[PDB]
């Protein structure tokens, strides 16, 4: 979710 | 592969740099706010806090801390270009290992007190959490880590390693972050030989060490949640969860 998000 | 010197002292100001750039908290900040310690009556505020509350305050306080330490990695060199597989287990598995080693920044040995909501106080403040083994194994940790006088730039290559550990289950390019694994503790190795620094070495924590801390602070949580499920699933920020259960 999250982790994803926070990488791109 | 570093080759040259120059290289390798290209890596250790670009690893110190990204660590400047991704600190949440200023090291003149933390040591000058030494003298703002929690009286007693905060101490006793603090003790009267429900378990619930004291748990929501702490998971959000890390979970801040953690975003830092995304920011860290995604400024890090060679982190980027590996596959987002790789990204996510190496964050996964490592970015509440940095935390904890990011933590003896806002830590004091002089009176054993750890920078928290403003003010510097000692394990008693976190007594509601109902987790004195884990806490006390923070603190110990802590000071252990304050007796070595880590310079900034130390913390900054120690925590590239601690990140960039290329023995984490479930990595797909295994060789690959072998490769920056070992460009990386050059930086490291190479930093502490010019600065006279190669004794702190051997009084560096065991590696499995960090791992203790975190499974202890998982193992915390379990029993947490089994207590108030509903708090975590409504008041646990959601990349706390996804990374710790
Ligand atoms: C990484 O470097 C630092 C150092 C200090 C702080 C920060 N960043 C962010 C800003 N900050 C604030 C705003 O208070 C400080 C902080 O969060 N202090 C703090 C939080 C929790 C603590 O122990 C509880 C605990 C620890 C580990 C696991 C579970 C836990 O209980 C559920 C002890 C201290």
């Amino acid at each position: 979710k999250i982790l994803h998000r926070l990488l791109q | 592969p570093y080759a040259s010197l120059t290289e390798i002292e290209h890596l250790v100001q670009s690893v110190c740099k990204s660590y400047r750039e991704t600190c949440q908290l200023r090291l003149e900040d933390l040591l000058r706010q030494r003298s703002n310690i929690f009286s007693r009556e905060e101490v006793t505020g603090y003790q009267r806090k429900s378990m619930w509350e004291m748990w929501e305050r702490c998971a959000h306080h890390l979970t801040e801390a953690i975003q830092y330490v995304v920011e860290f990695a995604k400024r890090l060199s060679g982190f980027m270009e590996l596959c987002q597989n790789d990204q996510i287990v190496l964050l996964k598995a490592g970015a509440m290992e940095v935390v904890l080693v990011r933590m003896c920044r806002a830590y004091n040995a002089d009176n054993r007190t750890v920078f928290f909501e403003g003010k510097y106080g000692g394990m008693e403040l976190f007594r509601a959490l109902g987790c004195s083994e884990l806490i006390s194994s923070i603190f110990d940790f802590s000071h252990s880590l304050s007796a070595l006088h880590f310079s900034e730039d130390e913390i900054a290559l120690y925590t590239a390693l601690v990140l960039i550990n290329a023995h984490r289950p479930g990595l797909q390019e295994k060789r690959k972050v072998e490769q920056l694994q070992y460009n990386l503790e050059l930086a490291f190795h190479h930093h502490l030989c010019k600065t006279h620094r190669q004794s702190i070495l051997a009084k560096l924590p065991p590696k499995g060490k960090l791992r203790s801390l975190c499974s202890q602070h998982v193992e915390r949580l379990q029993i947490f949640q089994h207590l108030h499920p509903i708090v975590v699933q409504a008041a646990f920020p959601p990349l706390y969860k996804e990374l710790f259960s």
